[PDB]
RNA sequence: GCCCGGAUAGCUCAGUCGGUAGAGCAGCGUGUCCUUGGUUCGAUUCCGAGUCCGGGCACCA
């Protein structure tokens, strides 16, 4: 079971968007990032130092509930590999969700736009983004011009990828900067 | 002549240059102190010469503005009166007015400024006040124009809590530390809950009770309310000093250095108590935060309303469209705003909206103008709005030029405001650095770490489509706080890099500087992914490779500069996002006049708005006489009251006093003062009432002559309510009306504003008034200049400083003020000269000996110049006519202050009842606290006599007391203190009973057969009845004034007088001694004034000696019969003529007032049958 | 200049006073207009009253302007003057020539500060009657607004002993009179009426010593110097002498002609606003405020001592004291002199509100006599009225 | 009558952010700056009025 323990962690984090951290990936005693977990018989993720505060109070397992102790539960390193890869693919992701935003910024105080910058423009929809929404890789596109788009040619977009609407999720920042562009423009 | 009395009167009693001067070099001296004020405002007032006026720039504080404008007043006023005395009535009320207008400035100002400048600046009011009074005989005569109280003698009268309460009060719970526990902390609360006065700060009542509360007190919940202690209320407290002590100007940690101090051993004793009944630092690391925070906010509100320049824009603006108007323009405007097209309206009120608040302060008159010709619709006809006549005319004037004649006031008010903002975003840093500084040294001068720090998550932006402007402003002041944070915490990792640059170009030495330089950026570095470097870093600073760290320096700086740059960023949207609102609830609100709200809240329209004349008239017509009824007896309530049970209203300014009792006369003293009281503050209540809204109230700088003078009979007569208040009988409604004008101490511009008598011979006080109109003491004079400027020209090793200067240049002027008013008999003066010139010698060789030869000869100095002194005070006391021991032991006290002052600054009844106390409390404690029993007993029965044979009868009983260590002693105590009783009650017109029965119910209360004492009482209101039928005062005065032959001088007088208005005519004159021979003084001034050769000095001695005789019946009559400003105007042989005349016809007064006396027997007589009458009939009712 | 000004009826001096913009101008022109309409009249314009440059292009009357008309029984020099408180002084100078005022109220806006200060004024130049104008009541439709305004004027007049209880108010509109609505051109002759019999035909002094103040001189081209003005006394009749007497030294000239609103008079009486004809005098010789007097009957005076009023902040007048040295603006009939001020004994200061007994020094020798009233004007405002109580020098 | 501008030592003048009048000549200046008020903490200075002086308009019994 410890080897299907990091396949399915490995399956939820790759359908799920990087930014949505996975609970379970995180320690759900001590709501951190697996740097010492250790392991069950059976095979479940926890953190030592948490594990040794939990055992204390009951000698038990804290999600099986099965009579374990702390000898058993001895650090299990396999599960860090797969963690710092997340990691670091969530660390790219976010190195380019700055700068999305960065310029962004940049753009949000330009005056006398010949055009609408290109990162406020939808590639799926060549229109202002009303409210902008961002895929698992990395490129945004509107909320409603996404829905209906992939209602149209069936989930399936660009290159025929399976990309739905539950796979992405809105993007905040570049939301929050669309407001400051309205804003500013609005002015006049 | 009046001219000349004019001046010697501000030279001499007054001395008004000289209190302005006082009073300039004291408020200097203060604000300059740099020990209670901070150097930035210290610096605002340093000049290149003292004879410059300070400059009031642009760019000056509010406050520092308001200040120079003060100081610069007082100067200009010191020197104008100065010239008035080198030489005038112009002169002197331009100066008044220039202080009046300064006293304007003050009421104006704010609580820190009124605070400030209140104790310096009380000290001439009473001055200012009866310079304007003298200042008003030069004008017409305008009878009833006033009315107030007649003031007679008040040139008589003329005149650290917050550092040290918080303190005290951290000491008092530090002492707080079974049932021991259940008294104390009320004891504690009583005494602190109840103190007022000072809190400044709008929430002191919560923190004593929250601390008195969890003071009074599983160990989780003591925890709890120990951290809740040290991090929600105390830090709150603190926070809260340091705005006072900020807004106040004063240094950092003034005030908060020693409160600190005391809390942290409040706290830290707290801490060990609970460890012992079962961390506790003040400063562990969230205080700390706290405290930070709090500052940064206040900083960064100074800093955003220094940066504004919207206001300013705005005014700008508005003043540059009023200003774009020619005369042709203006013309066809008819010079009304109302006139102009309705877009430039829509403009000018769109400007006028965002600097409305400056301009109605400075201009309330003006600001309605303007609302009202921008607002009004212009259907509207003017009659319909029902302006008041001198609206109408500010109405009618050109609107124009009125509006731009303000523009460089308020624009300077504008600009004034903002370096005001920037003024204190300065004090607040010097404020943070400050407490770094303190809480660097408290702890150990060492900082410790910890890995378990929050990270440092940046603000994130959220833009709400359309919020009130309050959110965005907190919004606004979230990000410049966290732009502080990234701020200091790039500062702390440069230093951090400096250092490890320059210390080793880890097992390190000095490792406290890196352990303070890592904690500012801390949470920083742990924003990123180094938990492992973080904690690796801790351990190794705290108890012991630092060449890898180096590495991830670049990326630390760039990410802080990202931070810092994105939220400046979103600190100037949100900025514009503010704007925007601000525009948009300026758009939403109409334009409404501010001037009157503004005008209401100034200093005397807050006292205004208190109503005290409806409480004092409550007072005067339901407890007052209604208590006058109840405990006056009906013979003396009658002269009172002709109605009975009201006082006579028609007639209560009662004026004569002469021909009255001495208790009827103080009862309708009483009354005078009560009436003047009330109508004063009704008047000054009505003169800052601002509630018509049809009227304009312009802001002039001579309404407060009005202001003053109101408050000082108004002062005047509360003086005289306390002082008639010091009566056993009278206690009690006195206090009364006091408690009801107890919220008028407190103001800057009254506060106490007052006080709250030698015999000599005539000759010489006339003499001592005739050398004051014309002004060896020139000779000391000199001398004592030549020890100053002796000991100011010391360059010698010693060094003396300026602050010496200073103090041996007072004492110097305090002994020649001492001195000034001494006669040195014959060699005397010698003498002294010779001791001050060896003073002044040694003086000027002070290094030339050692520090012991040099005071022993200052000592002997010290003692042959008192015992000189001494000498000469009883030379002149004796030539004088004065009492020996009295002018020479001040004299001696005023040298010996003189010399403890260079050596320095050179490198009764009531002891009676407090002994009859102490002698009833420690007889039962030892045969079985004290003293605050014994405190409050005394306090309860003061203003007692007991007499010259009761005393006898106290030390006997005091004795026997003694002796045996039952009743007895009791028994005499109280028949003692009923026999003082009767004694009062009769001396006031009181029903008999009434304040014995109290003070007996008092002594009984405190102690915790009666037919004896009921006799013994008849027997002394019988013996009092009989000794008052012996009185002859009245007679022994008539036969003073005039004796037994006033009848006959009179008759055989008014033929000589009638031929006094032609050769022979004198020889009846020679012969009027034959058979017209005086023997009274009033007959002997008579003759004086048939004689009429004033021009000889010697029947100018003879009229001071008959006015000397004469003067203690005079005074009764009329106020103006001093020995003091009567004697002054005695200068000519015409005054003399016109003194005499004026005696003269005083004569019916003179039988008025022996007419008084002999109706005052009538009514004593009344009131002891009375009394005998009661007396009887309690002892054949009680049996 | 051509008719002859056949003297038949009584003639009466009156003026219109009041605050600046309150229609004295609309309503001197709806009473010609109204006269002329229901008798003889001459019928100005508007345009013709205001004409000058300056006047047009600000909008408001300057300088008094003259006019004349003719009820049944009476006939009116009427002077419209300024109301604008800068022309104050132009206002006096008309003021001096009036036998009666018309005192123009605006409906609209109820008695303002020149309403009172032109009362006071005109009290103290010798305007002994006062009839009230509500004017624009066209634009007021309230009752209990114009029993207010009523009210207020009456107590007004009252506050400068004039008969407030007594003065008729007339409730009309000289814009509507003028435009010609029947309903305001009967209120126009109910003022008219109200003229003709509230003031009196006053008692001339024709048999004094001649006595003329200047109010204006003019240089009519080939002919000479004229100077206009109430006739205070007596007879000026054409080749008598005259002498001038005030500011300068005294001149002596001949009397070579007199009209009256540009018709030929053989002889100026008293209380008539004529103009005379001077031979061989400059116009800058003659300045408004000199008097035309009979040879050796007029010596000027500097030094007076009077009883004077000052008034208080609430009246227009000062809100400080004044000292000695105080050099205030002197106004007489038609002269204003600039003069030093001593006070009583024992006075350095005196207060707004108070009555004094001060001794006037003049710059310049005037004509002036005992129980003469005069106004005392400062720095744009009116500060005090007094009385001469007598003449020192 | 309405504007505009000047008045500082015996003479010619500089003094403008409102902080106690100075450069020359004349023979080391109580010259508060033409005078009077106002505003202002404070006036040669800013506002007003008045006295002289000038140069622009006005009207014309
Ligand atoms: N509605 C109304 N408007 C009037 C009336 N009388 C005058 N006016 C207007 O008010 C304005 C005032 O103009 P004038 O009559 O010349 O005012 P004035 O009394 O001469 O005042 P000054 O010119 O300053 O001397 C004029 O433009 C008229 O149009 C009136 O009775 N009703
Ligand atoms: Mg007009």
């Amino acid at each position: 079971h410890k080897s299907k323990y990091l396949r399915e962690a490995a399956l939820e984090a790759n359908l799920s968007h990087p930014e949505t951290t996975p609970t379970m990936l995180t320690c759900p005693i001590d709501s951190g990032f697996l740097k010492d977990p250790v392991i069950t018989p059976e095979g479940f993720v926890y953190n030592k130092s948490s594990i040794l505060k939990w055992l204390e109070t009951k000698k038990e397992d804290p999600q099986s509930r099965k009579p374990l102790t702390a000898k058993d539960l001895q650090p299990f390193p396999e599960l860090l590999i797969i963690v710092n890869r997340f990691v670091e693919t969530q660390t790219n992701y976010e190195k380019l969700k700055n700068r999305l935003v960065q310029n962004a910024r940049v753009a949000a105080r330009q005056k006398e736009y010949t055009e609408i910058p290109d990162i406020f423009l939808c590639p799926i929809s060549k229109t202002l983004i009303k409210t902008p929404v961002i895929t698992a890789q990395g490129k945004v596109y509107d909320q409603e011009a996404l829905s209906n788009f992939l209602i149209a040619t069936g989930n399936k977009d660009e290159t025929g990828k399976k990309l739905s609407i539950d796979d992405v999720v809105v993007f905040d920042e570049l939301y929050q900067q669309i407001k400051v562009y309205n804003f500013y423009r609005k002015r006049e | 002549r009046t001219i000349e009395t004019y001046i010697i009167y501000l030279k001499e009693d007054l001395k008004i240059a000289d209190t302005c001067k006082t009073i300039k070099d004291g408020l200097l001296k203060s604000i300059t102190d740099k020990t209670h004020f901070s150097e930035e405002l210290a610096t605002y007032f340093e000049r290149d010469n003292p004879n410059a006026p300070f400059k009031v720039n642009t760019t000056d504080p509010t406050q520092v503005a308001v200040l120079k404008k003060l100081l610069n007043a007082l100067e200009n006023a010191e020197k104008s009166f100065r010239a008035i005395e080198n030489i005038a009535v112009m002169v002197s009320y331009k100066a008044v007015h220039e202080i009046y207008a300064a006293l304007q400035l003050i009421n104006h100002s704010n609580s820190d400024i009124q605070d400030i400048v209140g104790p310096h600046i009380q000290k001439l009011l009473p001055q200012m006040a009866l310079a304007s009074k003298a200042l008003g005989n030069f004008a017409p005569e305008h009878p009833e124009e006033s009315a107030g109280a007649v003031l007679a003698g008040v040139v008589n009268m003329l005149p650290s809590n917050l550092i040290f309460e918080l303190p005290h009060y951290f000491e008092e719970l530090q002492k707080l530390i079974m049932i021991k526990k259940a008294n104390e902390t009320k004891y504690y609360f009583e005494q602190l809950s109840s103190k007022s006065g000072l809190l400044a700060i709008p929430s002191y009542l919560s923190i004593v009770k929250r601390l008195i509360a969890h003071s009074t007190d599983a160990y989780l919940d003591a925890v709890a309310k120990l951290e809740d202690i040290k991090h929600n209320i105390l830090p709150q407290l603190i926070s809260e000093l340091e705005m006072v002590e900020e807004s106040m100007g004063l240094k950092p940690g003034l005030l908060t250095d020693p409160a600190l101090e005391q809390m942290n051993k409040y706290y830290t004793q707290l801490a060990e108590q609970v460890d012992n009944i079962a961390l506790g630092v003040l400063m562990d690391d969230v205080f700390i935060q706290k405290r930070r925070s709090n500052q940064e906010s206040r900083l960064n509100e100074a800093r955003l309303s220094s940066e504004d320049k919207s206001v300013l824009a705005a005014a700008n603006r508005f003043f540059d469209k009023i200003g774009s108007y020619n005369s042709i323009h203006k013309a066809w405007s008819k010079w009304s705003l109302a006139n102009i097209s309705q877009s430039e309206k829509d403009a000018l009120i769109k400007e006028y909206k965002q600097f409305q608040p400056h301009f109605a302060a400075l201009y309330p008159d003006i600001d309605k103008l303007v609302v009202d010709a921008l607002t009004q619709p212009t259907g509207s006809n003017i009659v319909s709005r029902l302006y008041s006549s001198d609206y109408k005319q500010l109405w009618s004037s050109d609107h124009f030029k009125q509006v731009l004649s303000c523009k460089d006031s308020v624009l300077s008010s504008i600009q004034q405001s903002l370096a005001q903002s920037e003024f204190k975003a300065k004090l607040i840093e010097k404020t943070m650095s400050h407490s770094e500084e303190t809480a660097y040294s408290m702890n150990n001068k060492t900082t410790n770490l910890t890995t378990r720090v929050q990270p440092f998550e940046p603000l994130k932006f959220t833009l709400e489509d359309d919020k009130p402007v309050e959110y965005y402003h907190k919004r606004v002041i979230a990000a410049s706080n966290q732009i502080l944070e990234l701020e200091r915490a790039q500062k702390g990792v440069a230093e951090f890099f400096n250092y490890i640059q320059k210390k080793y170009p880890l097992d390190e030495s000095d490792k406290e500087f890196l352990r303070k330089a890592y904690k500012t950026f801390q949470p920083q570095l742990l924003a990123l992914k180094h938990d492992d470097i973080n904690t690796r870093l801790v351990s190794s600073l705290t108890s012991s490779r630092l060449t890898d760290l180096v590495s991830l320096k670049s990326g630390i700086n760039d990410y802080l500069n990202e931070k810092i740059s994105d939220l400046n960023q979103d600190k100037t949207t949100l900025l514009d996002k503010e704007e925007e609102a601000r525009e948009e609830q300026y758009a939403k609100n109409p334009l409404v006049a501010k001037g009157a709200e503004l005008e209401k809240q100034t200093l005397f329209g807050q006292m205004s708005k208190l109503k005290l004349s409806k409480s004092v008239d409550d007072f005067f017509n339901k407890k007052f006489q209604t208590y006058l009824k109840d405990n006056l007896s009906p013979e003396v309530w009658k002269q009172l009251s002709s109605n009975g049970e009201t006082l006579d209203f028609d007639k209560i300014p009662y004026l004569e006093f002469h021909k009255d009792s001495p208790e009827v006369a103080m009862y309708k003293q009483l009354i005078n003062s009560m009436h003047y009281m009330k109508n004063g503050l009704e008047k000054l209540e009505s003169l800052n009432d601002y509630g018509d809204p049809n009227n304009i109230y312009h802001r002039t700088r001579f309404v407060m002559t009005t202001f003053n003078a109101l408050v000082m009979n108004i002062c005047f007569s509360k003086y005289y309510v306390m002082e008639a208040g010091n009566n056993p009988g009278l206690k009690a409604i006195v206090q009364e009306g006091l408690d009801l004008l107890k919220p008028l101490e407190g103001m800057p511009l009254i506060g106490d504003y007052l006080k709250t008598p030698p015999k000599q011979n005539i000759i010489t006080a006339w003499k001592k008034q005739q050398a004051v109109v014309e002004s060896d003491q020139q000779l000391i004079s000199e001398q004592l200049g030549k020890i100053q400027e002796a000991i100011d020209n010391f360059d010698g090793d010693l060094e003396v400083s300026d602050s010496a200067r200073e103090k041996i240049k007072t004492q110097i002027g305090e002994f020649a003020k001492g001195i000034s008013g001494l006669s040195f008999g014959p060699g005397s003066v010698k003498k002294i000269l010779a001791a001050l010139t060896k003073l002044e010698t040694q003086l000027s060789n002070l290094d030339k000996e050692s520090p012991e030869v040099t005071l022993g000869k200052l000592k002997d100095i010290h003692s042959e110049l008192n015992a000189q002194f001494r000498a000469a005070a009883e030379y002149t006391e004796y030539h004088s006519g004065q009492k020996f021991g009295s002018y020479s032991n001040n004299i001696s006290t005023i040298v010996s202050n003189f010399c403890n002052g260079l050596v320095s600054n050179l490198p009764k009844d009531t002891s009676y009842l407090q002994l009859i106390a102490e002698s009833l409390y420690q007889i039962p404690v030892k045969l079985n606290e004290i003293d605050a029993n014994v405190k409050a007993f005394v306090e309860g029965l003061n203003g007692l006599s007991f007499g010259p044979g009761s005393v006898k009868k106290i030390l006997s009983t005091a004795a026997k007391l003694q002796m045996q260590l039952l009743k007895e002693i009791q028994a005499e105590f109280g028949t003692i203190l009923m026999a003082a009783a009767d004694n009062a009650e009769f001396h006031l017109g009181l029903k008999p009973g009434t304040y014995s029965r109290t003070v007996s119910e008092r002594f009984e209360k405190f102690y915790s057969i009666d037919t004896t004492s009921t006799q013994k009482r008849l027997a002394r209101e019988m013996e009092r009845l009989e000794s008052v039928k012996e009185d002859t005062s009245a007679i022994d005065t008539k036969k003073s004034i005039f004796g037994t032959e006033h009848e006959q001088f009179s008759t055989l007088y008014q033929p000589y007088a009638s031929l006094r208005h032609l050769h022979a005519i004198d020889r009846v004159f020679e012969e009027r001694h034959k058979i017209n021979k005086p023997s009274s003084p009033f007959d002997k001034l008579r003759d004086l004034y048939l004689d009429g050769d004033f021009e000889k000095e010697e029947n100018k001695e003879q009229f001071l000696q008959l006015y000397a005789e004469l003067q203690p019946h005079l005074i009764k009559i009329n106020y103006q019969y001093d020995l003091a400003y009567f004697l002054r105007e005695l200068q000519t042989p015409e005054d003399f003529k016109a003194a005499t005349e004026r005696i003269i016809n005083d004569e019916s007064k003179l039988q008025e007032l022996i007419t008084g006396l002999d109706d005052t027997k009538r009514l004593k007589v009344k009131l002891c049958e009375e009394r005998i009458g009661y007396f009887i009939d309690l002892l054949k009712k009680q049996e | 200049s051509k008719e002859k000004f056949e003297r038949t009826k009584p003639h009466v001096n009156v003026g219109t006073i009041g605050h600046v913009d309150h229609g004295k101008t609309t309503l001197t022109a709806a009473i010609t207009t109204v006269l002329a309409k229901t008798y003889g009249g001459a019928a100005r314009a508007f345009d013709q009253i205001d004409n000058a440059p300056e006047e047009k292009a600000r909008g408001i009357t300057i300088n008094t302007s003259h006019v004349e008309y003719d009820t049944p029984t009476r006939h009116y020099a009427h002077v419209d003057c300024p109301g604008h408180a800068d022309y104050v002084k132009n206002m006096i100078t008309g003021a001096a020539q009036m036998d009666g005022a018309i005192l123009v109220v605006a409906a609209t806006d109820g008695p303002m500060p020149q309403t009172r200060e032109h009362i006071l004024l005109g009290r103290q130049v010798g305007v002994p009657y006062i009839i009230v104008f509500l004017n624009k009541c066209d634009m007021v439709d309230d009752e209990e607004l114009l029993e207010l305004v009523e009210m207020e004027v009456r107590e007004l007049l009252s506050q400068y002993d004039f008969p407030g209880d007594d003065t008729p108010i007339v409730r009309g509109s000289a814009l509507k009179a003028l435009e010609g609505d029947a309903e305001w051109e009967a209120k126009i002759l109910e003022l008219a009426g109200f003229l003709d019999s509230y003031i009196p035909e006053p008692e001339r002094a024709i048999d004094k010593p001649f006595l003329l103040p200047i109010e204006d001189v003019f240089s009519i081209s080939g002919r000479g110097t004229v100077v206009t003005g109430r006739v205070e006394r007596g007879i000026i009749k054409v080749g008598e002498e005259v002498e001038i007497v005030g500011i300068k030294e005294t001149q002596k000239s001949t009397c070579t002609g007199v009209e009256m609103f540009r018709k030929l008079l053989d002889e100026g009486r008293a209380g008539e606003n004529v103009g005379v004809l001077l031979r061989g005098i400059k116009r800058e010789e003659i300045e408004r405020g000199q008097v035309l007097a009979k040879p050796g009957t007029i010596k000027p005076h500097t030094k007076f001592e009077s009883e004077v009023y000052i008034l208080s902040k609430d009246e227009g007048g000062r809100h400080t004291p004044f000292f000695k040295g105080y050099r205030p603006q002197f106004y007489f009939r038609t002269t204003d002199v600039t003069g030093t001020i001593e006070l009583p004994e024992g006075v350095e200061m005196v207060m707004p509100g108070d009555n004094i007994k001060m001794v006037v020094t003049l710059i310049h020798p005037i004509a002036m006599d005992d129980g003469l009233r005069f106004a005392i004007r400062e720095g744009g405002r009116t500060v005090g009225a007094g009385v001469v109580a007598k003449v020192l020098s």
